């Protein structure tokens, strides 16, 4: 059952990030398709997760 | 509508060759711990695009001690006859029903030598002379083996018409009867593409390249296109000639299923041998077929052409 | 305070193995070619 | 004490020698890399995201070299010249001067990035600790000129770069 | 026809790329990139001279091999014949003359790549 | 009017160079070593489409990876020489970059700059693998800010 609860988890990814805009968006632009925890942000506008 | 289906026979598999050159540095990666080309589009699937795009408006540089003719030449015969060598292969309904098609892909998977040695010698350099002689070698010195273990595996089938080897296996996988021979085919298979194990040709410290040295960018990537097309081409060729697969005339679209699922395992195996083994030494390279394999493929071609007659079981002729 | 450093626990540290414990598998050679000759067989018949 | 690496010769029985003919016409060491290798395939591929991801460093990282300043905002070089004398590439130039202030800094301080080879030893020279290597690798730049630093921007650097070397000397000063 | 018409097809498809790559791109044409090239180096004077070779060899037992080869090559189409007694010795025969030939090669130094 | 439709083309054609530039190797020294660190499973080059592996016939830019003595310079120069356009040449270490520790010898040239032209400075004794993938990129910045085919245009 591992296998559809990947299944889950990877469509659950899609709505860490802000719905598909924005999952499409983070695919495109920082190659990643994970989801962290806000640890900070700085001024200038960088997220840290 | 002829020339529409000939056009979709071409420009697929161009499209395959070239995606092939994104799934190779992605497997091997993979086997090495690397996570392979994914910034490019998504996964990297438009890597290949960007490299293409490269070489095609990369400087073509003429070698200046050549004759044109065949520095020119040589990357035409390479590239057209590896996918002409494609058109009899046996889809579900193969797109021209040679007779003799067996007969027919094997006389021109001899041809490869007809660019290797014009891009040898034509480029003129002292790599490009030794390795279009040491992969002449080689290829020939496998051709033989390749013809033999095509006889032994026909003489069950009944012809060399390459239709009907769908009907001669049907009930059970043909390497159930000629495994021993595949394993050895399949390994020349390796050899006549010029893979890592069996390359020999590139040779990256004592031939660099061997014959793709001088060429650069468009008629450089047709020998890579030439290349990892017959890669392909005899990779599907051992899925039909030994991992049999069902076809029901009502639904041709399951064997081409299970003929392209077939065709990417074989290729896999081989980026799966490139990735681990190393490369043999050309005194080894013909001692492995001349000493080793020759011999074996002898016999069991006696053997297999012994067994249908004490069988009773001569395939059908028509 | 006491001076302290780098240092190993006081239990020193577990075993490091550096025996190659290359694992063995396979079945016999007999085996093998009896596997080998059997499926032909089936396939022959 | 020694051990010899390759003296087991092998037995002559019947099973060992069938054993041996199987090896080598089926193939079986050839299979047994061909399938680790597929292990590593399955495996989690080890790749770091850069640049969004960063290796790991140290706080002892050495790194482009930056001119400190005092909590006071004067800056700590004193001109000793000791770093200019330490330096195994001479890539350090200073000359000095009484200020109108009177404090002896330097009129010059250039360090040749391309002659630095990033030792180390021009901070653990200081003896007010002015010069240092900031954590910055990320300073590839695209002319020659560029990479020759001067006196202005190396106080930039220790401008910028601040907060950074404040917090590793801090965690390492008492290593050194 | 259909199949030649494939066969033009293919050609002319590959000309069409070598079209493309030896005419789109822009070279300055400068004398110096003529010089011709060994890891580094030039390949001095040579790349053209006589090559003093052995596997010389090889090559030629190549052919003779690949004349039996086609000898046998009718194989599928003989195995179809009343008379399978005569077909069965003299195909053992041809396979027999093989397996000579390969081992008179091997003794007498022969397929043993020359030194 | 032309500039856009020659625009677009001219990206779409520094795009496919930026994404698929191939090194030639060439390492020298203890910068090398570094490179192929560089190109292991951690920062994996080959992922942003470099090759690392390339003859010098087909290669888009030289690592110039250690000192480069004068023993070294010709052998060097007639493989620029020979590198098909474009030819970014990329020098890492500071020894290559300019002198190095052996800037004052006798058979070492003070900087690839002046046996072969120079695109990007990478300092660093060794850079780090990831402060040479930086320049990596910087040179692929490079080549997206490239305006060929509108120089042409508007020549
Ligand atoms: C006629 C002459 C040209 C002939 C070639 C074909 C036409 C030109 C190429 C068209 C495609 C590529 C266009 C340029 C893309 C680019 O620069 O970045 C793309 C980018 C890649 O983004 P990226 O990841 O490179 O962004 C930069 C990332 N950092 C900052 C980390 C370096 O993606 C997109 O623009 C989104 C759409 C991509 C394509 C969508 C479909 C993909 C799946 C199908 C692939 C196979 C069928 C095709
Ligand atoms: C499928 C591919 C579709 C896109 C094809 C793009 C072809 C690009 C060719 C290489 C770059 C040269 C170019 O764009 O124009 C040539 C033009 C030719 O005219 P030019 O004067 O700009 O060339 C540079 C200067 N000389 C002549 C001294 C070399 O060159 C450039 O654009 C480079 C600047
Ligand atoms: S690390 Fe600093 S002190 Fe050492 S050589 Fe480089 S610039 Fe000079
Ligand atoms: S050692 Fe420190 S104080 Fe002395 S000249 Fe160098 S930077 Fe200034
Ligand atoms: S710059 Fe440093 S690492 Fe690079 S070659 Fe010179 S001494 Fe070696």
């Amino acid at each position: 059952m591992e296998l559809v609860q990947v299944l889950r988890r990877g469509l659950q990814q899609v709505s860490g990030h802000g719905g598909l805009r924005g999952y499409l968006r983070v695919l495109f632009r920082a190659n990643d398709v994970r989801v962290g925890t806000l640890v900070g942000e700085d001024k200038y506008g960088n997220k840290y997760y | 509508m002829f020339m529409i289906n000939i056009l979709s026979l071409i420009i697929p598999i161009l499209l395959a060759v070239a995606f092939l050159t994104l799934v190779e540095r992605k497997v091997l990666g993979y086997m090495q711990l690397r996570k392979g080309p994914n910034v490019v589009g998504p996964y990297g699937l438009l890597q290949p695009i960007a490299d293409a795009l490269k070489l095609v408006t990369k400087e073509p540089l003429r070698p200046g001690t050549s004759s044109i003719s065949m520095f020119i030449i040589a990357p035409i015969l390479g590239l057209s006859l590896a996918l002409t060598m494609w058109v009899p292969l046996p889809m579900p309904y193969p797109l021209i029903n040679m007779n003799l098609g067996v007969l027919f892909m094997l006389a021109m998977s001899s041809l490869a030598v007809y660019s290797i040695l014009w891009s040898g010698w034509a480029s003129n350099s002292k790599y490009a002379l030794i390795g279009a002689l040491r992969a002449v070698a080689q290829t020939i010195s496998y051709e033989v083996t390749l013809a033999i273990i095509l006889l032994s595996v026909l003489l069950m089938n009944g012809s060399y018409t390459l239709s009907t080897l769908i009907t001669t296996q049907e009930h059970i996988w043909m390497i159930f009867t000629s495994w021993p021979l595949a394993m050895m085919w399949f390994i020349s298979t390796l050899a006549e593409t010029n893979r890592a194990p069996f390359d020999l040709t590139e040779g990256e410290s004592e031939l660099v390249s061997g014959f793709n040295v001088e060429y650069a960018a468009g008629p450089f990537a047709m020998f890579f296109m030439a290349e990892y097309a017959n890669i392909i081409m005899m990779n599907a060729f051992t899925a039909i000639l030994f991992l049999g697969a069902s076809h029901d005339p009502h639904t041709p679209e399951l064997y081409t299923i299970n003929f392209v699922l077939k065709t990417l395992a074989l290729t896999i195996t081989f980026l799966w041998i490139r990735a681990s083994y190393p490369r043999f030494r050309y005194d080894q390279l013909m001692h492995l077929l001349w000493k080793s394999f020759l011999p074996l493929t002898l016999a069991l071609c006696m053997w297999h052409i012994s067994l249908p007659i004490m069988t009773a079981s001569i395939p059908p002729q028509s | 305070s006491k001076v302290k450093q780098d240092m190993p626990p006081p239990g020193g540290y577990g075993p490091i193995d550096y025996k190659r414990n290359l694992p063995r598998r396979g079945l016999s050679g007999y085996s093998m070619f009896a596997v080998g000759i059997g499926t032909l067989l089936f396939g022959y018949w | 004490t020694y051990k010899f690496v390759n003296m087991r010769e092998p037995s002559m029985d019947m099973k060992s020698v069938t054993d041996r003919a199987a090896q080598t016409l089926l193939w079986t060491e050839l299979v047994r890399g061909l399938g680790m290798t597929l292990s590593y395939l399955f495996r989690e591929p080890a790749t770091i995201n850069y640049p969004f991801e960063k290796g790991p460093l140290s706080p002892r990282f050495r790194g482009e070299h930056a001119l400190r300043r005092y909590p006071s905002g004067e800056e700590r070089c004193i001109a000793c010249k000791l770093c200019e004398a330490v330096c195994p590439a001479q890539a350090i130039t200073i000359e000095a001067e009484p200020r109108a202030d009177g404090s002896r800094r330097t009129t010059r301080y250039d360090i040749d990035m391309t002659k630095c080879i990033y030792c180390g030893f021009c901070q653990e020279a200081c003896p007010v600790d002015a010069i240092v290597e900031g954590p910055n690798f990320e300073f590839s730049t695209e002319t020659h000129e560029e990479l020759l630093y001067n006196k202005e921007k190396l106080l930039n650097n220790g401008d910028k770069w601040e907060a950074e070397i404040a917090a590793n000397i801090q965690a390492d000063y008492l290593y050194r | 026809m259909n199949i030649m018409l494939t066969l033009l097809t293919n050609v002319t498809l590959a000309s069409l790329l070598v079209l493309i790559a030896f005419w789109l791109p822009q070279l300055n044409a400068y004398s110096e990139k003529t010089s011709p090239y060994e890891c580094g180096f030039d390949p001095m004077g040579s790349a053209r001279l006589p090559f003093s070779m052995k596997f010389f060899l090889v090559a030629i037992t190549f052919l003779l091999f690949d004349l039996e080869i086609a000898l046998l090559l009718p194989l599928p189409w003989a195995s179809q014949t009343n008379n399978l007694k005569t077909m069965l010795t003299m195909a053992l025969f041809l396979l027999i003359l093989l397996a000579a030939s390969l081992a008179y090669e091997w003794t007498q130094k022969g397929l043993e790549w020359a030194e | 009017r032309g500039e856009y439709v020659v625009a677009k083309l001219d990206d779409l054609v520094n795009w496919a160079r930026r994404s698929s530039l191939w090194p030639m190797t060439f390492g020298l020294a203890c910068c090398a070593v570094e490179m192929m660190h560089m190109a292991a499973p951690r920062y994996d080059m080959d992922r942003f489409g470099v090759v690392f592996r390339a003859s010098p016939r087909q290669s888009d830019v030289m690592i110039v990876a250690g000192t480069l003595t004068n023993k070294m310079a010709p052998a060097l120069r007639k493989v620029y020489d020979q590198m098909p356009e474009p030819r970014y040449v990329v020098s890492m270490g500071s020894c290559a970059n300019g002198g190095g520790y052996y800037h004052y010898s006798y058979s070492v040239v003070r900087g690839c700059d002046r046996i072969v032209p120079v695109d990007i400075y990478v300092p660093g004794c060794p850079p780090t693998a990831e402060a040479l993938l930086y320049g990596i990129l910087q040179l692929q910045r490079k080549i997206k800010r490239e305006k060929r085919l509108r120089i042409w245009y508007r020549r």
